RNA sequence: GCAUUGCCGCGAAGCUACCAUCCGCUGGAUUAUGGCUGAACGCCUCUAAGUCAGAAUCCAUGCUAGAACGCGGUGAU
C-alpha cells in the first residue's frame, strides 16, 4: 500500500517518529511502476524528525500497519487505522523493545523477533 | 539435558513452541523434524500438540499458561480451540481471552505458581490469569521492558533474564518470585531469552547458536542436571 | 497465432485421452453449459505451504450438467490417410431436439428426418446388425454420439447438441454392444467423472477479438452434485438444507434443478455457453493433481446486487416480520 | 510452598537412543515410510484424546441455517431447551397465539 | 465463522464485507461498503432507520427472547461430543421456528390497537355535527 | 434556459486490471561450443571406444486454423 517516497510511523520505542520510505527492497522491475511496500515488507526508510541521531540515515524497516485493504487468505478484507514501520537490522532483529498498536499477522509470521517483539498482534 | 534445536532454519523457539510442565504445542509448518526432536526428548509422558492459533506457526508467543492451565487471545478459531480441547485432558483449562493484544507470550511469563504480567494490561485478564492458571499475578518489567514473557523465562526450578536486567531489579523481582534470576544471553548474544529458549522443570531447550557458556548458565540457573 | 473466429461455437475436441483396455467400457468427455461462479471455503493440504490445514477461499465455476444420452456411435478405421469413418449408426427414436439440429426450418419443415432409417427397426436389424458386426470386425476406434437434455435447462435454444466421444474403454466389439445397450438411455457424470478429477475444458471464449476456441487444462472438479439432492449448497460443515441456485438464481443464465460440476478456477467462455468438460491427456501427478479436497461452505448469495444472506429463512429470520 | 513439577511418567521414560536397531519412532520415523520431508502428510484426528474413538473420525458442523453451530453448542442443552418447551406451552395455553 | 456486521448486524462471510482495525485493536466488519462508508463519515445507525441498531432501539421487532438463552459466544470450550451435536442442531431449528412465532405474534399486538384508535377517531368525526 | 455525466449520498450492469483470479515450468534426436575417462606416443589429450551438457536445427506430442477447386460417414429428397 506504500509506494516509494511514503511517510509511515513508528510504531517500537526507539525514539523516531516517522519512516520515509527510499527504496523497497524485494521488488520487481517493470518500466513506469512504483516498488510498492505493504504488511511483512522490509524496505529502506529514512527519519524524517524525532531524533536527529536516527534522522540523516537510512535504516531497514518492516511495515506492521498499512490501511489498504488486502485479501486475506481465510475470506476478510481488512486493512489497519494507518501506516507504521518498525527499524530494524537486516537480519530482522528489533531495534524496539516493545512495539506499540496492532501487528499484522502475515509480518509476525513471517519475523520471529518481530513477534518477539510484538505486543499487540492484530 | 540442554537439547539444541532448530526450526526452519531460524534459532528462535520461543516464538513457534509453547512449553509447559505437562504438554509442548508446535507449530504444522514446514517438517516434522522440530516435532521428532522433542519426541526424542518428551516422548509419552507428556502431549505434544501441533497447532496453529488464528492460522499461524507462531503459538508461543500467542499463548500463555501453565501445567493447570492455558490462555489463548479472541482471535482462536473454534476449530483450532476444539481441536485444543480434544487435545489436551481435563486437567489444562482452556479459555479465550476478549483484550486488546493478542499476544500472550509477550505479555503474560509465569510458572505453576506466580505470573508476571504486562503492567498495563486490562482488570479483567489479570482477574482471568489467577482464576484460571492459579497463580499469583504481578504487574512488573523486567529492567524498564514492558514485555515480560520474551525478556524473562520461568519455570519452577529457577529464572532467567536479559542482561540489561539490574541486579537490584533482579532481588526486587525474585523476592516477588522465590525463584533465583540470572542475566543471561543465548543464541549468541540475542537478549530475547523468552522466545529465544523454552523451558520446564525437566528440560530446557533452546536454538542451535545458544552457546556453551549460555547453556552452563541456562543448566546452573534451571538445574538441568540431577 | 493467427486470431480468427471460431468455427463452431461448440469447440471441436483435438485429442482425447490415452485408451487404456484393461479398464471398463467408459467415455472421456461430457458437454455441459456453464452457469456461472461462486466462491467456495475449503481447507488446503498442502504441507510444504504455510497455509496447510488453514481455511482458503476459492473462486470456482459451476457447469449445469444435464444427462447425456446416446442415439448413435462412429467407428473410425485407419487408412494410409488417416482416420475415416466406414459407417455411423443410429438409434432409432430421436427427439425433436436432435431433429431440429439437423434442420434449419424445423419451424415450417416436415420433419422427415430419420423417417426411412425407422423402418432399419421394422425389420429385424439385418442391415443394422450387419453394420454393428462390421465395426466389431473393422473400425479400430470407436466413437458414440451423444446428445442433452437441453429441455431440462433453463437455455432459450430448444435445439440440443451432438457429439462424438471416443471411448477409450477395453474390447470394440464390447464397446458397440455398450453402446448398443445405451441407445436412448441416459449417461450421468457419476458414472463418467468423480471427484477431485482434473479435468481440462475446451469452450469458445466470449467474443466482443473473442470468439475463439480455447483449451485449459488442469482445473480439478470440486462438485458433482446431484439433482435430487437438496443439499447441494451443503457441506458436513455447512448443514443448511440449500441447492447450489444462488439467492435470486445464477445470474443471466437461471437455475440448475440438474446434476452439476463445480470445477476450480475458470474458465474460456461465457454463462450460457456449451463446454465440453473432458479427462485429462495423462496421469497428472503434480500433488496439485493428486489433492483430495473438503469443502466447507459455499456461497450462494446474490450476484446481482451485494447480497447479504444464504438462504431466504435466513433472510426472513434476520429481517423479522415485514410489513407486506 | 512451591515444588518444580516433573510428573512421574518423565522420569519413567528411556532415554531415547540415537543408534537403536530397536527404539521408539519419531516423526521422521512415520515420516520416512511413505514420502519424505514435503510430501508427507500430518494426521490430527487420528491422535486425540475422546471418549470414543469413532468420535474422531466425526466432523464438527460449524454453520446450521445460516447461525453458527458453536455458539449454541452448551452442556446440557436439555434442561434448558425442556424450560424452554414449558414456557411455550404456557405461551399457548394462554392463548397468547391466534 | 459468523460474525455480525457492525452497521447492520448483519451476518458476516468469508469473501463478504470490510474489516477496520483501530490502533486499539477492534475489529469492526461491515457486510457492505454502505455500511463502511457509513461508518466511514462517523455516522450514527441509531439515526439510520433500516440498520438494527434502530430497529432493536425502536421497538419493531422484540429484542430480548428467552430462546437467546442458547446462542453465545464460548471461551471455555467443551471436548466432542458426537451426541450432543444432533441435538444442538435440533435447538437451532426449533428454536429459530419459536423465533419466528414470538416475533410475528409480536408483531400481531401492533395492529389491533389501530382499530381501538380508529374507533376512536372516526367517532370524533361523527358526535361533533 | 443552463452547468461537456451540474454536484453529492448510496448503488447496479458491462468493459477492464498480478489492481482481481485461474491455467499453462510438452518430450526425444541434433550443430557449434564446453568437458570426462582414455590410449594411440610410458609426458600429454573432450575422441580413437564410450559419454555429459548444449542452437531458434529436425521429429514426436498438445494447442490454434482447416485445402474457400481436400476427403469421408450419415439423413431426407
Ligand atoms: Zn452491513
Amino acid at each position: 500500500g506504500l509506494p516509494v517516497g511514503a511517510i509511515m510511523n513508528c510504531a517500537d520505542n526507539s525514539g523516531a517518529r516517522n519512516l520515509y520510505i527510499i527504496a523497497v527492497k524485494g521488488s520487481g522491475s517493470r518500466l513506469n511502476r512504483l516498488p510498492a511496500a505493504s504488511l511483512g515488507d522490509m524496505v529502506m526508510a529514512t527519519v524524517k524528525k524525532g531524533k536527529p541521531e536516527l534522522r540523516k540515515k537510512v535504516m531497514p524497516a518492516i511495515v506492521v500497519r498499512q490501511a489498504k485493504s488486502w485479501r486475506r487468505r481465510d475470506g476478510v478484507f481488512l486493512y489497519f487505522e494507518d501506516n507504521a514501520g518498525v527499524i530494524a537490522n537486516p537480519k530482522g532483529e528489533m531495534k524496539g523493545s516493545a512495539i506499540t498498536g496492532p501487528v499484522g499477522k502475515e509480518c509476525a509470521d513471517l519475523w520471529p523477533r518481530v513477534a518477539s517483539n510484538s505486543g499487540v498482534v492484530v | 539435558m540442554a537439547t539444541r534445536t532448530q526450526f526452519e532454519n531460524s534459532n528462535e523457539i520461543g516464538v513457534f513452541s509453547k512449553l509447559t510442565n505437562t504438554y509442548c504445542l508446535v507449530a504444522v509448518g514446514g517438517s516434522e523434524n522440530f516435532y521428532s526432536a522433542f519426541e526424542a526428548e518428551l516422548g509419552d509422558a507428556i502431549p505434544i500438540v501441533h497447532t496453529t492459533i488464528a492460522g499461524t506457526r507462531i503459538i508461543g508467543r500467542m499463548t500463555a499458561g501453565n501445567r493447570r492451565g492455558l490462555l489463548v487471545p479472541t482471535q482462536t478459531t473454534d476449530q483450532e480451540l476444539q481441536h485444543l480441547r480434544n487435545s489436551l485432558p481435563d486437567s489444562v483449562k482452556i479459555q479465550r481471552v476478549e483484550e486488546r493484544l493478542s499476544a500472550l507470550g509477550n505479555v503474560i511469563c509465569c510458572n505453576d505458581y506466580v505470573a508476571l504480567v504486562h503492567p498495563d494490561i486490562d482488570r479483567e485478564t489479570e482477574e482471568l490469569i489467577s482464576d484460571v492458571l492459579g497463580v499469583e499475578v504481578f504487574r512488573q518489567t523486567i529492567s524498564g521492558n514492558i514485555l515480560v514473557g520474551s525478556y524473562c523465562s520461568l519455570s519452577n526450578q529457577g529464572g532467567l533474564v536479559h542482561p540489561q536486567t539490574s541486579v537490584q531489579d533482579q532481588e526486587e523481582l525474585s523476592s516477588l518470585l522465590q525463584v533465583p534470576l540470572v542475566a543471561g544471553t543465548v543464541n549468541r548474544g540475542s537478549s530475547v531469552v523468552g522466545a529465544g529458549m523454552v523451558v520446564n522443570d525437566y528440560l530446557a531447550v533452546t536454538g542451535l547458536d545458544t552457546t556453551a557458556p549460555e547453556l552452563s548458565v541456562i543448566e546452573s540457573i534451571f538445574r538441568l542436571q540431577d | 497465432l493467427p486470431r480468427k473466429r471460431a468455427a463452431s461455437i461448440r469447440a471441436r475436441v483435438k485429442a482425447f485421452p490415452k485408451d487404456d483396455r484393461s479398464k471398463p467400457v467408459a467415455l472421456t468427455s461430457f458437454l455441459g453449459y456453464k452457469a456461472g461462479m461462486t466462491t467456495i471455503v475449503r481447507d488446503l493440504d498442502r504441507p510444504g505451504s504455510k497455509f496447510h490445514k488453514r481455511e482458503v477461499v476459492e473462486a470456482v465455476t459451476v457447469v449445469d450438467t444435464p444427462p447425456v444420452v446416446v442415439v448413435g456411435v462412429v467407428g473410425y478405421v485407419e487408412t494410409p490417410r488417416g482416420l475415416r469413418s466406414l459407417t455411423t449408426v443410429w438409434a432409432e427414436h430421436l427427439s425433436d431436439e436432435v431433429k431440429r439440429r439437423f434442420y434449419k426450418n424445423w419451424y415450417k419443415s416436415k420433419k422427415k428426418a430419420f423417417t426411412k432409417y425407422s423402418a432399419k427397426y421394422a425389420q429385424d436389424g439385418a442391415g443394422i446388425e450387419r453394420e454393428l458386426a462390421r465395426i466389431k470386425k473393422y473400425a479400430s476406434v470407436v466413437r458414440v454420439l451423444v446428445h442433452t437434455q437441453i429441455r431440462k435447462t433453463p437455455l432459450a435454444q430448444k435445439k440440443a447438441h451432438l457429439a462424438e466421444i471416443q471411448l477409450n474403454g477395453g474390447s470394440i466389439s464390447e464397446k458397440v454392444d455398450w453402446a448398443r445397450e445405451h441407445f436412448e438411455k441416459t449417461v450421468a457424470v457419476d458414472s463418467v467423472f468423480e471427484q477431485n478429477e482434473m479435468i481440462d475444458a475446451i469452450a469458445v471464449t466470449k467474443g466482443h477479438r473473442g470468439y475463439h476456441s480455447r483449451t485449459s487444462i488442469n482445473h480439478k472438479i470440486y462438485r458433482v452434485g446431484k439433482g435430487d439432492d437438496e443439499a447441494n449448497g451443503a457441506t458436513s460443515f455447512d448443514r443448511t438444507k440449500k441447492t447450489i441456485t444462488p439467492m435470486g438464481g445464477f445470474v443471466h443464465y437461471g437455475e440448475i434443478k440438474n446434476d452439476f460440476i463445480m470445477v476450480k478456477g475458470c474458465i474460456p467462455g461465457n454463462r450460457k455457453r456449451i463446454v465440453t468438460l473432458r479427462k485429462s491427456l495423462y496421469t497428472n501427478t503434480s500433488r496439485k493433481a493428486l489433492e483430495e479436497v473438503s469443502l466447507k461452505w459455499i456461497d450462494t448469495a446474490s450476484k446481482f446486487g451485494k447480497g447479504r444472506f444464504q438462504t431466504p429463512a435466513e433472510k426472513h429470520a434476520f429481517m423479522g416480520t415485514l410489513k407486506k | 510452598k512451591r515444588t518444580p513439577f516433573i510428573p512421574e511418567s518423565v522420569k519413567n521414560l528411556k532415554k531415547y537412543d540415537p543408534e537403536d536397531p530397536n527404539r521408539r519412532k519419531l516423526a521422521r520415523d512415520i515420516e520416512a515410510e511413505n514420502g519424505g520431508a514435503g510430501v508427507f502428510n500430518v494426521n490430527l484426528k487420528d491422535k486425540y484424546l475422546l471418549e470414543d474413538d469413532e468420535w474422531k473420525n466425526d466432523i464438527m458442523p460449524e454453520i446450521l441455517d445460516g447461525k453458527n453451530v458453536y455458539d449454541f453448542l452448551d452442556p446440557e442443552i436439555a434442561a434448558k431447551l425442556q424450560a424452554l418447551e414449558e414456557e411455550e406451552e404456557k405461551l399457548e395455553n394462554e392463548g397468547f397465539y391466534n | 465463522r459468523i460474525y455480525q456486521c457492525h452497521f447492520c448486524s448483519s451476518p458476516c462471510y468469508p469473501g463478504h464485507g470490510i474489516m477496520f482495525v483501530r490502533n486499539d485493536a477492534k475489529e469492526f466488519r461491515f457486510c457492505r461498503s454502505k455500511c463502511h462508508k457509513a461508518f466511514k463519515q462517523r455516522r450514527n445507525p441509531r439515526k439510520l432507520k433500516w440498520t438494527k441498531a434502530f430497529r432493536k432501539a425502536a421497538g419493531k421487532e422484540l429484542a430480548v427472547d428467552s430462546t437467546l438463552t442458547f446462542a453465545q459466544r464460548r471461551n471455555v470450550p467443551v471436548r466432542y461430543n458426537r451426541e450432543l451435536v444432533a441435538t444442538t442442531l435440533k435447538a437451532m431449528a426449533r428454536i429459530e421456528e419459536i423465533r419466528q412465532k414470538r416475533e410475528r405474534a409480536f408483531y400481531k399486538n401492533r395492529m389491533r390497537g389501530n382499530k381501538e384508535k380508529d374507533f376512536l377517531r372516526d367517532k370524533k368525526l361523527v358526535e361533533s355535527n
